DNA sequence: CAGGATGTATATATCTGACACGTGCCTGGAGACTAGGGAGTAATCCCCTTGGCGGTTAAAACGCGGGGGACAGCGCGTACGTGCGTTTAAGCGGTGCTAGAGCTGTCTACGACCAATTGAGCGGCCTCGGCACCGGGATTCTCCA
DNA sequence: TGGAGAATCCCGGTGCCGAGGCCGCTCAATTGGTCGTAGACAGCTCTAGCACCGCTTAAACGCACGTACGCGCTGTCCCCCGCGTTTTAACCGCCAAGGGGATTACTCCCTAGTCTCCAGGCACGTGTCAGATATATACATCCTG
């Protein structure tokens, strides 16, 4: 029953209006210290903040005592190596570079050492934070398997921000994206080849570890494009706004998302499902989509068992040919385990026939 | 008085445009008329494909248009802005042309 | 029979402009007059003696190519 | 009944090679097919004239590298050698 | 009993001819007899080369918004670069346009 | 008071021999050891004959004896006597070396 | 062996320079002109190393340096040619 | 071993007789004179080469050194080493 | 039979090698078939050449009071010759000196 | 007897006297007519006067109604044709001349045009010569055979004078002169070497008609030679002057000379032995005379009986190779007869076994 | 400064003609073999290059004066930028046509190639002649009156 | 105007050495005979150079307005040049030594060349799409007051 999920929302909405107060005073003291970046000398002299908006839609949240904001820093000429032949991580080295790039020392023979520049922006970043101390901010040192620098701030309470380093490439668009992003019928090529003019990244982070780089191997990263074909899901492209007819697709979205963080906070053993599965996933769906009368508040629990036949239909085939890299099938057993995925069925069956009961809570 | 630009400002856009611009400056037919006239001295009585000819246009706008840079520099280091002769002569004098 | 004067001025301005100039001597417009019929005198002359020895009646683009080639000016997009 | 050779084929195998996204003005086409040509003319003259300084009768790709050496800018050079170097070692291994 | 053609392109797994490149070799009136890697060699340089050209001109041209590859996508790469600009200073181009460039003097 | 001579006119006769002279100005050891010092960054460990040396000296000498006519020129037509650093540049850069 | 740069002695550069005709000198210049000579000498040194290298020589004849010059446009007589 | 060299000091010294037997010569400026001689000969060479490559031909003659030098010299020069040229020829066709 | 050996040059007229050149052009790798007179027909332009050239040299020499030849008086000649130095324009050679001018504006 | 020898040489004296005020205002006036040929626009524009010195030994005099003045003018690149392959008259051509030559309107194709430039160079001195009239002066036509122009001059008495044009060239010294000249051992080679440093001239004169070209073929010219040797005759160079032994080879010069003038005067069918015979002649005797002791007032008689052996012995050998030309051996029956040598030979016997009948008178 | 008018990137829609595929063909490249002779190396030798030790003398470096050429700045005058209306000649399309470049046959002189023998020029020794070179008188020279 | 050393040209003798002449000899030219073929005519077929003929239209020219750019000039002020002192260090000649390039033989390998099949590019033809044209909106600028 949609009031149910509108309830939901508006506590989603009222969470918002917690994350407002919090993740505004984070964003102002990362604005600050990103201004004191530039101005301290370093190789990371142009290093910016990269917006991907303040929304639960537009940023990807948990427990309030974590944050993330993404970072862009733009590269010279790069050339893509891959080692993950699935078509998801590739490996880090330049191009012939006549003028000389200032990273040799940083550069492990010809391959990039995330490593060491990753340390280096750890000790500047700390090093600017003993600096100068207006807002109570210190650098968290967790382990070294996941790249992200926690900044543990006490204003107003704990909040952790998960410093990321997103590299702004103007390089390839490499082969592996060549026959990804269809969206040539439905919604148009034009826009594709104006989008596939833009930039684009790379996030560094430690892939399964059948690989002699670790960390070193860094996964493809794209959410300039995530942000667009979120604000221009619809077939007519002015919707989520005033001037469109309402669908239910960020609706949809927020509800099988926080319904997974809330079956994964409940379940624990099912943690490698991230958010960018259901993200491809409505993607696939879209592009199966061809009506937008099957998306409005009053098909919305029609639309909704639809998404859930759709995803159990791509679970039983066990195909998920990822939207930018169709070779690519995310649906591998190496990094998602069978019988994970059979109880994941089971689960959603549990949310499914029971009136979805993790939700008359609040 | 309401719109009368200044010197070298409409030139400052030309400038612009033409340096962003890549086709020629010149009606084609006095150029190969010139191009006949030298022609038959050597000899005349002889035809030509226009594409030749489009080819002699492309190069000897190059090779002017190159001489306008160098000369254009040589009267900065001579710290003037408008064109006097000697430069081109040791534009002309410094590559052994004359 | 001249055709040298048919080298029209503003034309001549709006050549050096691209080359980048803010202000032109009005004398210059004969000098390169005479200059560029000197050069057009070289490539002409080389080009004639290729068709010549072409035994050609009409004159092609490629001994042009030769021509330009032969005199540090070498240029494509002319076919070759 | 005039068949002429061009290299347009494996121009258009490199660039999509490379860049498998690209339209093109055959204008350019030309230019990069009468280029190659000319380069290749310079190297050929010239390990022409090696061979001569050596006295030898045929062509290997030691006096090719070296005449590379002498004529290519920077580290393009020692690129083109690893490039040629680790190709022909692969092409012996077939 | 043929052995049907395994090209020496495959064979030294390029896209750059090596027969048609041969035949060119002997066929230029250079050297009587010519070494096998020689060709091998050559297209393997070339192929990089040009490869590394059409990488630039690409470059330019999606910075340039345009479709397709016109001429002053290329004189302008080819200027933006020393090594190549110094291996290829006194060529020329049809349509290529010239770097703009004004002396702050002129301001 | 005397002999004093005036500026230039020492000078002028100088330049006189000079373009009648043909020989070297140059002490070859300081040359050489400069020869040296660029050859062994590429490669150390290696001997020569003096005939290239002198070779050298003789093609340097020539190549800049060039340049300073070109310059002088250069200067000529910017007015001055004096010799500047933007005149040499400039002639690097019509022959393109820069 | 250090600052041999600093070996090319001003007066011979004046003289140099008188030889090359200019009348009033400039104390600048010398400084200028030794890294100008620096550069040429090393755009010919470079290929003559390659050069003497390619000729599997432990030395350097003049012949190969004619070469230089010859690929370098600036062909000279006087030592075999 | 010995390596008996190619020199034109020879006829060099054949032609400088031929016109001024009275003046003396050194062999610095010999060597000069036959250096610059195989150069404009390379010149002419790669040129008649380049040339019966555009005109595909498998054969160099006579005319073709003509054309070649007439597309490298200037004026009055190369209309007497054509005489000059054709005068020599001819004359050797008959012998 | 065995006849005396005759040089092709006196067949000729002329004072070059016409065999040392044809041989020298069979090893220079420029063609298939050679042309019987293009030897004797480019030797004779090399003639007519070195002759214009050695005759201004002894001038110049003999200007200069001089017995034996010198760079200084044959690079004089051809700087002062309009074809020659046009076609002899970036040559450079050792000793040859420096054509010798002044600007009248360097003078008082 | 020497005083017969002394007052036959007063008597030329008195002559010389006369020839003194007649060819003084000849030399006066033609100054002035080649000073207006100089202001006068034409090709011919440098043209001086070639002094010769004005002496009897100086200038070849006849009757007082003919004089002579040699003129100069300089010549730019000239090549040497060879037509008379005796070695005394050759042809009239340039060399390549870049500048561009502004005689080829004068140019017979490649040959140079005699003909035209003696027709307008005779136009143009009858020009100036009806322009000013200062002194009575004019251009007199004799028949085209010899071109000398003879100008009338009625100032005192009628005294022509045979305009002739000498060529001023630095072209060749050509391969006819190489073994000419032998002055190695007697003299020396560096005054032959210096002296080959200078400049020659050529005289057009219509040679024997065995040619296609009449008038344009040219015999050479080397009179500054002549009039050098002539002042550096001895084995002393300082002879002829007051500083050393003054020999009597002027002396000698002068009765063969005359007396050979007086003999063709007297016996008109031997004309074609000219003055430059005697002179190739005394050459040789000089080459072959080794002692100045034989060159004397006192050894004059014997000295005297000595060149006409010496030149009787060249009759009969029939051999005179010339001096600047050895391959050219002037005693040709060709243009010299053979029963003319012998009546020569004759006329001489009769002067020398008669005590010269001919010099009795004055 | 502000407005305002011009200049320019942005956005839509349209058409066309360039550009990517499709196909048949047959022209030159892989397969397989043999010749046979050019390049790689083995030993030797010889010559030549670098090291180095000791004078010498000319050249270079360093101090010093001076005037002069550069330069900062100041009036000026004109000619070259900026608009405008009139002529005009560049370009569009059509039509055509014909001379000349390409194709094909064929045959024919002609150069490539092998043998013997020769003499010429090239490596190396003798030699005188230009020819620096230092000395010593002759002749511009210019800064000073 | 001189003058007065200062350079700069002109004759003398002397080493000196090197340009040119002579001997041996070797390999490359010459002669003749062979053969395959390159081009030389010789016609036969499309195309594209000239040529015109109207027709439009923005470019050229001629005009006037004005200002600012070189030009000429004045002070001034370091900076090259002319001169002397020391130093310094490049040549002039020696010997060692070793090394490295030039030379021979032998072998090997690899391409030249033959012959066989195969597919690769090309000529041609179509279907579609990139941007020009035209229009219109929104901002960037300069210019005075
Ligand atoms: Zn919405
Ligand atoms: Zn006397």
């Amino acid at each position: 029953e949609p009031d149910k999920l509108k309830k939901v929302l508006d506590k989603l909405r009222l969470k918002r209006k917690d994350i407002s107060e919090a993740a505004e005073t984070v964003n102002k003291v990362v604005e600050r210290l990103l201004r004191r970046m530039q101005k301290r000398e370093s190789e990371f002299k142009g290093v910016e903040q990269l917006n991907t908006g303040s929304y639960y839609e537009h940023v990807k949240i948990s427990a309030p005592n974590e944050f993330d904001v993404m970072f862009k820093l733009e590269v010279p000429r790069i050339e893509l190596q891959e080692y993950y032949e699935t078509g998801a991580f590739y490996l880090v080295k330049f191009k012939r570079i006549p003028r000389g790039n200032p990273l040799s020392h940083f550069l492990e023979g010809e391959v990039l050492s995330a490593t060491k520049m990753l340390s280096k922006f750890r000790k500047i970043i700390k090093e600017e934070v003993k600096e100068i101390k207006d807002i109570d901010v210190s650098v968290e040192k967790e382990k070294p398997g996941s790249p992200a620098v926690t900044l543990l701030i006490r204003n107003p309470e704990e909040i952790s921000v998960d410093i990321i380093l997103a590299l702004e490439s103007k390089g390839s668009w490499p082969i592996s994206t060549k026959e990804g992003l269809p969206i040539q019928g439905w919604l148009g090529t034009k826009v594709r080849t104006n989008l596939r003019r833009e930039p684009f990244y790379l996030v560094p982070k430690n892939a399964k570890d059948g690989n002699s780089f670790q960390g070193e191997t860094w996964r493809l990263s794209f959410s300039h494009t995530e942000k667009y074909i979120l604000n221009n899901h619809g077939i007519e492209k002015t919707c989520c706004e005033s001037s469109g007819a309402k669908c239910c697709r960020k609706e949809c979205l927020k509800l099988m998302k926080y319904l997974l963080e809330q079956l994964k906070k409940e379940f624990q053993e099912l943690d490698a499902f991230c958010s960018y599965h259901v993200k491809t996933a409505i993607f696939h769906m879209w592009t199966q989509d061809p009506q937008d009368s099957q998306w409005d508040p009053r098909n919305l629990s029609s639309c909704f068992d639809k998404l859930l036949a759709f995803f159990l239909e791509c679970l039983r085939t066990e195909k998920l040919d990822h939207y930018f890299i169709p070779k690519f099938n995310l649906f591998s057993q190496e990094l998602i385990d069978r019988k994970s995925k059979e109880f994941l069925s089971k689960k959603i069956e549990y949310e499914r026939n029971n009136g979805f009961p993790i939700f008359d809570k609040l | 008085k309401p719109h009368r630009y200044r010197p070298g400002t409409v030139a400052l856009r030309e400038i612009r445009r033409y340096q962003k611009s890549t086709e020629l400056l010149i009606r084609k037919l006095p150029f190969q008329r010139l191009v006949r006239e030298i022609a038959q001295d050597f000899k005349t009585d002889l035809r030509f494909q226009s594409s030749a000819v489009m080819a002699l246009q492309e190069a000897s706008e190059a090779y002017l248009v190159g001489l306008f840079e160098d000369t254009n520099l040589a009267a900065i280091h001579a710290k003037r802005v408008t064109i006097m002769p000697k430069d081109i002569q040791l534009a002309r004098r410094i590559r052994g042309e004359r | 029979r001249d055709n040298i004067q048919g080298i029209t001025k503003p034309a001549i301005r709006r050549l050096a402009r691209r080359g980048g100039v803010k202000r032109i001597s009005g004398l210059i417009y004969e000098e390169t007059r005479g200059v560029l019929k000197v050069f057009l005198e070289n490539v002409i002359r080389d080009a004639v003696t290729y068709t010549e020895h072409a035994k050609r009646k009409t004159v092609t683009a490629m001994d042009v190519v030769y021509a330009l080639k032969r005199q540090g000016r070498t240029l494509y997009g002319f076919g070759g | 009944r005039s068949r002429k050779e061009s290299y347009s084929v494996y121009v258009y195998k490199v660039l999509k090679q490379v860049h498998p996204d690209t339209g093109i003005s055959s204008k350019a086409m030309g230019i990069m097919n009468s280029f190659v040509n000319d380069i290749f003319e310079r190297i050929a003259g010239e390990a022409s004239r090696l061979a001569h300084y050596n006295k030898r009768s045929t062509i290997t790709s030691r006096e090719i590298q070296t005449a590379v050496r002498l004529l290519l800018p920077g580290e393009l050079a020692k690129h083109a050698v690893s490039e040629g170097t680790k190709a022909v070692t692969k092409y012996t291994s077939s | 009993a043929r052995a049907k053609a395994k090209t020496r392109s495959s064979r030294a797994g390029l896209q750059f001819p090596v027969g048609r490149v041969h035949r060119l070799l002997r066929k230029g009136n250079y050297a009587e007899r010519v070494g096998a890697g020689a060709p091998v060699y050559l297209a393997a340089v070339l192929e990089y080369l040009t490869a590394e050209i059409l990488e630039l001109a690409g470059n330019a041209a999606r910075d340039n918004k345009k479709t397709r590859i016109i001429p002053r996508h290329l004189q302008l790469a080819i200027r933006n670069d020393e090594e190549l600009n110094k291996l290829l200073g006194k060529v020329t181009i049809a349509q290529g346009g010239v770097l703009p460039n004004i002396q702050a003097v002129l301001l």
